[PDB]
């Protein structure tokens, strides 16, 4: 009924779609810290980035890699801030918190 | 299917901002340089020019003596303002030699052989 | 990866190119030009090697049980990480530019680019903050 | 943005100007309204898309086959 | 100990690499099967389309 | 094709896995692993230089940053209720509704397509990058110009 | 030919000198920045173009420019203008995206920076989450746009993701379900921020809203949702950040009703009065113009609110919006018992203003009473103006 | 054929590593008037191969208060990312084959930081940053070289590439300060003098230690072959021996920097000289 | 010095003798002395139909 260039992009539109989902929910799900928080939003950031490069393949469009070039640009920006944050906010509050950097528990 | 052969030195005559307009006046140079946007300028071009350094330079002064430092405040306004306002005038001036703009006075003087 | 469909096989009808593609060996002047391929087989055969090198010495050296055997014997980091981080992502972006043969407004489009780069960085070494005191 | 990646343009670049024509032309004084004169250039830009409609043929022929087969299994 | 997590991270990518491609082929299945069902209904309205329409 | 498609299917196994381990260091070696596999997925669609990209700038950067904060920043708590507490099950339901069962997919009412390789130019990107597209360009500059000065306005004193 | 972007050549040349200005002038140790708030502001006003909006927005900007002081904030506020600014002019996702990312960059940014004594954990803290949060929903933005991408091949906004796109929009809003980050920025940051933050933003997306977007859906559950928890929360919370936090949420919702039934002119009205009265709330030395505020705020009648919540419900009435009509005059109801709150605590009460003492006297006394001057307005606002 | 091309690759490289250890000893005794090894085999030949298996009958310690799979999983990494690097070098046909080569040595850095976190010693903690931090700094000056040296590579149809094969076969005048900055930074990323102040591996014993070393001595081959072909006008023995001749020759003379010392140099003066001729050659290249 | 020479000489022949064999080897594997020129689209659509051209005279040969 489907060919193996269906299986393929079946499986690589599957697969995003629950790297998305586990991005987006797993780490707070799990109840983990703000550092294990900022991973997880790069890895909503990188099944992003396989969309737009899978779809410039699909369409031979030049959109999708303009796309990736500024989400990485982006999330590594938006990283770096934050991680900074957290190390200030750790040295700030660790004398009466401990577990600082977890606002899940 | 088999696709075209790559012209790897050639690259696209392309701006990034698009005008999306015919001219309606008469074009005397479709791509005029900066030598030619400066030669073809108005005197009312100039005029705010200097009209903005002059501005640029007595706001300068009053904030820059707030912590006395009076005379490179001046300097820098002065020349921050008025290169904005140069850039304005070229692009004026440009505008009207590619014909988006009215170029009667620039088609009387631009055409010494094509005058009439 | 084999092809699967006619289109893929130049329109070549038969059971022979099926076989012949499955079978096939690697060739950078076939079917798997600029391929990657040797990449994965170096890091498979790298890490047989290494494992062997890490297991041998568990099999024929001696060995003595000791309790002291097995004992130990600033933001300026932050600084260059995050200094790393972006100019790397800037020198990514200079790589398309080096690469093509690049007319006069690509020229200035890249100057700007540029100097807005290094406006930062003269920004960050007039401040002392590549005076790496602390 | 409607640049090709390897080639000048899309793969499907053409369809979408045709559509964007008919889309020009029309005189409705809204969208919506000129939309509904349109759908048969949106339908051909859909099916250079994602052909969706050579898949479905395709897969009745398919479906036709596996029944000449296991209903039908004939012996000289 | 450190045999037993390779041994659990060996077992769990086996495991995902022959049990995910099941669930994929069971999903496309369910979108060939749906596919064919419009397909049918769609042929019967234009039978009904030519029979009423002339 | 049985290696390249256990190799797509990998990277979501390594998403779920940064998350669901309960060791920092962990989560991070799952990440690197993703970064690399996923890499190695976008060069089967014939980029690349945009997956050296992916390498280079995830991997080699910014990954570094993530293991000096964790290791300059986290005494060992698993026990100290990271494994007494557990996760939580309507988080976990969420994620199963919307990403394996997938009521919500991004493909809407389509459900099979077909997966085609590309072939990367540089030259078109070059082109691009700094004719068409030059004004993100600028303003791509002006957002790391953004995290350069906000960064060491930040820095802890 | 590039002579069309002397603008952006202007834009950019301005960015490179003024950072090279400001290096020069702090090597001399100079503990004031006068004069690099004089060029920040002629910057802005070179920069931008001749529209009502535009100006709207750069005349703003230059007014708040006047409560920060360092150099970094200033050059924050800069490029988060040029986001303010380009994103009013964005046709497709990909320039709405990177607008909204650099704006919400240098807000978590400025948080993080001028937070000062006790309370400087706590803005790091509400910068975190604010950061955190948004993250997810750029993440949403993005996946959707990948889906919308995919699915037309072209860079249209039309469609079912479109849905969700909107969503984004209602977040960067604060619109109730949705509307805790705000709620926590509003306890622990400083004024100058909380008074960026609520005028600005919401002027950028909704002219964006205003010009580039149709939607095949409705907005109608968050519009309940915001006047409602808003109103009641407003009632219910005693501190005051908290009271003007959920205070916004209804008037966002007011804002929302106008979108969903059409009639711009309404909208931009009423926005226009709620960011003039926003410039008076933050800058208050004497407390007796809280008073003013809040019978502005309440939409009692001779002063400008009223006017500006009363063309809302006229157009709401016009196009027969009943049942959410009925909510938005419940929530009214309630809200002018917090806003007399409000009277009560700071006008039936001893005036006391302190006087300055390291000079700058009472700073910001020409700005508050200018702002005051919205009794004066509705003599314009009644006529057929803001269409 | 592809396993056997990568298996005969392997064998020259690590019998290479054994002759520069050794070479690396005996020409700094003859630097300092003295033999070197000379006892162990005729001619010393033996020294590296009874260094190898004196390590292999070694006891590994494995210490029971670190990780173990990082404390193991350290040289492995650095070992393999060695090995696959020489293969990118030679069994590849890619069009950004330096970019490759720049992506791989990127991913080095990680030996160093598993080493560091994984053994339990206060200042294998203190100086595994302090060594990362010289191979970050000095990764950048690396990746501008490389867009001065691609902006002049194209092959034959008119592509620009980072292709080996389509490099030029003269050496590169015109780059000569880029190619001393680029010899440099190749002595600063291999920790080598004058930047070996941080080490990392005090708490390996045997083949670990012995993987660590491997790793380091094919790296520099790495850098010594990418140096050759970059701006000597190809890849050749010769080029290799005496790159490293030159190397050892620096190490026998000079003392070595602090730690912000090199830091500075790094940051202030090696990567705005790599952008101004960058600069400078996007301006010729025109 | 005189003791350093042997060393030298070795790393020389070692990478002489390893390149001569993983040359052979691979000119064995591709039979031409160009397998590892940078090669574009048009050049991989070539080979690529050199190929499969390759295969169908094969195919046809054994038919006659
Ligand atoms: C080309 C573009 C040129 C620059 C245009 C943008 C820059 C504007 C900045 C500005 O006016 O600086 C204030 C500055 C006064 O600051 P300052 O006296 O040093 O500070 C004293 C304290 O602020 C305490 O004094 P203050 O608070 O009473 O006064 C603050 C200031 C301004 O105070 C305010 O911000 C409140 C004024 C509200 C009116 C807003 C007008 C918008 C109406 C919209 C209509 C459409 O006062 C004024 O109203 C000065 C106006 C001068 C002409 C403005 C044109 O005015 C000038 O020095 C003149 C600037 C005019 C051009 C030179
Ligand atoms: C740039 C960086 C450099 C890398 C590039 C270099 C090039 C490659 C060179 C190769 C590397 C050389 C050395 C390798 C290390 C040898 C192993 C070792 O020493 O122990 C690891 C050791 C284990 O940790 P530990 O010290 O025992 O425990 C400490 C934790 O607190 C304990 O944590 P925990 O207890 O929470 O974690 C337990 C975990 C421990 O994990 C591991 O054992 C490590 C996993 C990766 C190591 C891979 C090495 C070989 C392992 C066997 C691979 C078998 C896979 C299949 C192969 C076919 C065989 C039939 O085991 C599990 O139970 C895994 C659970 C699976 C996920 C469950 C979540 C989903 C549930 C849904 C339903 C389930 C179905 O530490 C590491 O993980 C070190 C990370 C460094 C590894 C290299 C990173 C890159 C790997 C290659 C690239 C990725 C491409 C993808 C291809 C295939 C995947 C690998
Ligand atoms: C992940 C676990 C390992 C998976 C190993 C694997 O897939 O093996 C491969 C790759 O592994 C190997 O072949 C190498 C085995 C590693 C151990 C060798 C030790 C050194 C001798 C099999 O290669 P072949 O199909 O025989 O080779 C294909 C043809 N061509 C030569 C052109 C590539
Ligand atoms: C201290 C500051 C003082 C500033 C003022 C003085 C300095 C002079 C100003 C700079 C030069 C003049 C402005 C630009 C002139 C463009 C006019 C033009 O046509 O010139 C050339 C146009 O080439 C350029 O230099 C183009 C510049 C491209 C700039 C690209 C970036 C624009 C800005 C993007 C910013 C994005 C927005 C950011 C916020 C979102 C080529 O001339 P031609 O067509 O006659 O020659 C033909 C020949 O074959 C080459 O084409
Ligand atoms: C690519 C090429 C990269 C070149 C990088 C140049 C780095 C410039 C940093 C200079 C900072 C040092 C410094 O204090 O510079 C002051 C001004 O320099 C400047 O303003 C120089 C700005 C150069 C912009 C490029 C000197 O003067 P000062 O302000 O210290 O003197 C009066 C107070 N004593
Ligand atoms: C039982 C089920 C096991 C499932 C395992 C799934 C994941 C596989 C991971 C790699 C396995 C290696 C051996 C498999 C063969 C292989 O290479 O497969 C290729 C798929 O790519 C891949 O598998 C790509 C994954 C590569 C990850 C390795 C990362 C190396 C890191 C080193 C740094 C590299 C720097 C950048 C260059 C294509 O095989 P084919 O069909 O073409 O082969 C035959 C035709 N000749
Ligand atoms: C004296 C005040 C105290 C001093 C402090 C100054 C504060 C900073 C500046 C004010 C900030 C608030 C402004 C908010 C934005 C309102 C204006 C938006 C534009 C608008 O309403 O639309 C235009 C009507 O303009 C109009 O004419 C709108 C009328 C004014 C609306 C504001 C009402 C409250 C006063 C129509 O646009 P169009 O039809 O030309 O557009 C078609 C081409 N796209
Ligand atoms: C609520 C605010 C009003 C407070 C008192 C409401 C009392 C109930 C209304 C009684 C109206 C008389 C009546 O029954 O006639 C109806 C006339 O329809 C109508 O026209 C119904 C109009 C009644 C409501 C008008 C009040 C609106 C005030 C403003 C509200 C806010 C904005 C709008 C949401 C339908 O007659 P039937 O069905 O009994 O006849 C049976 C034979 N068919
Ligand atoms: C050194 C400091 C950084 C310099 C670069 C910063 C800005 C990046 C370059 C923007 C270039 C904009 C167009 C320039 C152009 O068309 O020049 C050709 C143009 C051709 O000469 P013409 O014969 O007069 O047309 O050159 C000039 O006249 C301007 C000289 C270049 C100056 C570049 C910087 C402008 C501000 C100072
Ligand atoms: C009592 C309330 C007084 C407010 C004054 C309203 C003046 C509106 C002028 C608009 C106009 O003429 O357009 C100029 C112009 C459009 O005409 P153009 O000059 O032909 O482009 O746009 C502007 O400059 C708009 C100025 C908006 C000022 C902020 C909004 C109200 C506060
Ligand atoms: C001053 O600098 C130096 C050091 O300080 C940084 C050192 O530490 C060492 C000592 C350390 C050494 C030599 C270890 C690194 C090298 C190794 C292990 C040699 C690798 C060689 C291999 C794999 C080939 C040998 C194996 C063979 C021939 C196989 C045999 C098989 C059979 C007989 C069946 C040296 C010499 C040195 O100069």
């Amino acid at each position: 009924y489907y060919t193996e260039g269906e299986i393929f992009g079946t499986t690589f539109m599957y697969t995003t779609n629950m790297m998305f989902w586990a991005g987006i929910v797993g780490a707070v799900a799990f109840r983990r810290n703000l550092i294990i928080l900022l991973l997880s939003a790069e890895t909503v950031m990188l099944a992003c980035n396989m969309n737009f490069l899978f779809t410039a393949a699909y369409l031979n469009d030049i959109t999708g890699a303009i796309m990736s070039i500024t989400i990485t640009t982006i999330a590594a920006c938006e990283t770096a801030i934050g991680l900074a944050l957290c190390v200030a906010y750790f040295h700030m509050r660790s004398a009466t918190d401990v577990e600082a950097l977890n606002m899940l528990k | 299917t088999w696709p075209e052969p790559p012209n790897y030195y050639e690259a696209p005559k392309h701006g990034f901002k698009v005008t999306l307009e015919n001219p309606t006046f008469p074009i005397i140079n479709p791509d005029p340089n900066i030598t030619d946007a400066v030669t073809n300028m108005r005197s009312e071009n100039w005029g705010v020019v200097a009209g903005l350094a002059g501005l640029g330079y007595v706001a300068g002064y009053y904030f820059g003596a707030k912590v006395h430092w009076a005379k490179p405040t001046a300097l820098f306004t002065s020349i921050f303002l008025g290169k904005s306002g140069l850039l304005w005038g070229m692009s004026d001036s440009a505008h009207r030699l590619m014909g988006f703009k009215e170029n009667s006075k620039e088609v009387a003087a631009n055409l010494p052989h094509v005058m009439q | 990866y084999n092809a699967w469909s006619p289109a893929q096989r130049y329109f070549v009808e038969g059971d022979h190119v099926v076989t012949a593609e499955a079978s096939r060996t690697f060739q950078f002047t076939g079917l798997d030009s600029g391929s990657f391929y040797p990449y994965v087989i170096a890091t498979v055969i790298a890490t047989a090697i290494s494992t062997v090198f890490i297991v041998a010495p568990l099999v024929i050296a001696p060995s003595r049980v000791d309790l002291d055997k097995s004992s130990a014997y600033s933001v300026s980091f932050y600084l260059v990480s995050i200094m790393y981080l972006l100019f790397d992502i800037e020198i990514a972006y200079l790589f398309p530019y080096a690469m093509t043969h690049a007319s006069l407004p690509m020229y200035w489009t890249m100057n700007l680019f540029l100097a807005i780069l290094v406006a930062g960085f003269a920004y960050e070494w007039g401040m002392g903050a590549l005076e790496w005191r602390e | 943005a409607g640049m090709g990646l390897s080639t000048g343009t899309a793969r499907c670049y053409d369809w979408y100007m045709d559509y964007l024509k008919c889309m020009d032309e029309r005189k409705e004084p809204m969208i919506a309204l000129r939309r509904e004169h349109c759908l048969e250039w949106l339908e051909d830009y859909n099916e250079c898309l994602h052909r969706e409609k050579e898949r479905t043929r395709r897969q009745v022929i398919e479906r036709e086959r596996r029944a000449q087969l296991a209903g039908g299994s004939k012996p000289a | 100990g450190l045999i037993r997590n390779i041994a659990t991270f060996a077992t769990a990518v086996v495991g995902w690499s022959v049990g995910i491609p099941f669930v994929v082929q069971a999903r496309m299945n369910g979108y060939v099967e749906r596919n064919l069902a419009t397909y049918d209904a769609a042929q019967r309205q234009k039978a009904e389309e030519a029979a009423i329409g002339g | 094709m049985f290696f390249e498609n256990s190799a797509i299917l990998l990277c979501a196994l390594l998403s779920i896995a940064v998350g669901y381990t309960k060791s920092p260091f962990m989560s991070l070696m799952y990440s690197v692993m993703l970064f690399i596999n996923s890499s190695f997925v976008l060069m089967m669609l014939g980029f690349e230089f945009l997956a050296l990209v992916n390498l280079l700038v995830y991997v080699g950067a910014l990954a570094v940053l993530f293991l000096f904060v964790i290791m300059l920043l986290e005494i060992p708590a698993t026990e100290l209720r990271a494994y007494s507490r557990g996760w939580s099950t309507l988080g976990i339901f969420v994620f199963i509704i919307n990403g394996v069962f997938q009521i919500t997919p991004s493909m809407g009412p389509r459900g099979i397509i077909t997966g085609l390789p590309g072939a990367e130019s540089i030259t078109n990107l070059g082109h691009a990058l700094y004719l068409y597209f030059a004004d993100l360009l600028i303003l791509n500059s002006l957002v790391l110009t953004v995290a350069l000065f906000g960064r060491f306005a930040i820095a802890p004193v | 030919a590039a002579a069309a972007a002397m603008i952006e050549l202007d834009l950019c040349f301005g960015l490179l000198l003024l950072i090279l200005f400001g290096l020069l002038s702090l090597r001399n140790g100079h503990v004031s920045l006068a004069h690099i708030r004089f060029i920040c502001q002629c910057w802005l006003v070179m920069i931008t173009p001749l529209e009502v909006q535009d100006f709207a927005l750069c005349i703003l900007t230059v007014v708040l420019l006047q409560s920060f002081h360092s150099f970094e904030a200033l050059l924050f506020l800069l490029l988060a203008y040029i986001g303010q600014l380009y994103m009013m002019h964005s046709c497709n996702l990909v320039s709405f995206y990177v607008c909204l990312e650099a704006q919400t960059l240098c807000v978590v940014v400025l948080c993080g920076l001028l937070a000062r004594g006790a309370s400087t954990s706590f803005s790091v803290e509400a910068a975190l989450k604010f950061l955190l949060l948004s993250a997810m929903v750029s993440g949403m933005a993005l996946f959707w746009f990948s889906a919308m991408y995919q699915r037309t091949g072209s860079l249209d906004m039309v469609g079912q993701e479109t849905f969700w796109i909107l969503l984004v929009m209602l977040f960067k809003l604060g619109v109730a379900p949705m509307h805790m980050w705000s709620v926590d920025l509003y306890g622990s940051i400083p004024k100058s921020l909380l008074l960026y933050l609520s005028t600005a933003p919401k002027l950028s997306l909704f002219t964006f809203w205003a010009s580039s977007w149709h939607h095949d859906f409705s907005v109608g559950v968050f519009i309940l949702f915001s006047m409602f928890i808003g109103s009641i929360g407003a009632y219910g919370q005693p501190a005051l950040r908290s009271l003007f936090a959920y205070s916004t949420i209804n008037e966002i919702g007011l804002l929302l009703l106008a979108v969903e039934t059409a009639g711009f002119h309404t909208l931009y009205q009423h926005l226009g009065i709620y960011i003039i009265t926003q410039l008076l709330l933050w800058n208050l030395t004497d407390k007796r113009l809280f008073a003013l505020c809040a019978v502005s705020l309440a939409g009692l009648p001779p002063f400008a609110g009223f006017f500006g919540k009363a063309w809302i419900f006229w157009h709401a009435m016009s196009v027969q919006a009943f049942s959410l009509l009925a909510a938005a005059l419940f929530c009214t109801l309630l809200s002018l018992v917090y806003y007399l709150r409000v009277i009560r605590l700071f006008w039936t009460a001893p005036v006391h203003t302190a006087a300055s003492f390291t000079g700058a006297p009472n700073q910001t006394t020409l700005t508050s009473a200018c702002a005051v001057a919205l009794a004066f307005a509705p003599v314009m606002l009644v006529k057929p103006f803001v269409i | 054929m592809i396993v056997a091309s990568i298996l005969i690759l392997i064998v020259p490289v690590l019998l290479s590593v054994a002759m520069f250890t050794l070479a690396e000893r005996t020409v700094m005794a003859s630097m300092q008037r003295r033999f070197g090894p000379q006892v162990s085999g005729i001619s010393g030949l033996l020294q590296p191969f009874w260094d190898g298996l004196k390590l292999g009958v070694k006891e590994p310690v494995l210490p029971d208060s670190s990780s173990a799979g990082a404390f193991a999983a350290s040289p492995m990494i650095s070992f393999v990312l060695s090995q696959v690097a020489w293969v990118g070098i030679c069994i590849s046909d890619a069009s950004f084959q330096g970019l490759v080569i720049m992506a791989i040595s990127s991913l080095a850095v990680y030996g160093v930081m598993l080493a560091g976190w994984a053994s339990n010693s206060k200042y294998a903690f203190l100086g595994c940053l302090r060594s990362v931090a010289l191979m970050v700094s000095y990764e950048l000056s690396l990746g501008a070289a490389l867009l001065s040296i691609g902006l002049f590579v194209t092959d034959g149809t008119g592509m620009k590439c980072l292709n080996f094969a389509e490099m030029p076969t003269t050496p590169q005048y015109a780059m000569l300060p880029l190619c001393l900055i680029f010899l440099v930074c190749i002595l600063a990323e291999t920790k080598r003098d004058p930047f070996d102040l941080p080490g990392y591996n005090v708490e390996y014993s045997s083949l670990g230690f012995a993987l660590f070393f491997i790793a380091e001595y094919a790296n520099m081959a790495v850098m010594s072959a990418i140096a050759s072909i970059y701006f000597l006008g190809g890849f050749s023995a010769l080029k290799i021996t005496a790159l490293f001749f030159a190397f050892v020759w620096t190490r026998g003379t000079l003392p070595r920097y602090r730690y912000d010392q090199f830091m500075r140099l790094g940051w202030k003066a090696f990567l705005p000289l790599t952008l101004a001729f960058f600069a400078l050659h996007a301006s010729v290249a025109i | 010095g005189w003791n350093a020479l042997p060393s030298l000489v070795i790393i020389t022949g070692i990478w002489t003798a390893g390149l001569f064999a993983l040359d052979k080897v691979q000119m064995f594997r591709e039979n031409k002395p160009a397998w590892a020129n940078n090669k574009d689209g048009w050049q991989k659509a070539l080979y690529r139909r050199d190929w499969y051209l390759q295969r169908e005279e094969e195919t046809l040969a054994m038919a006659k």
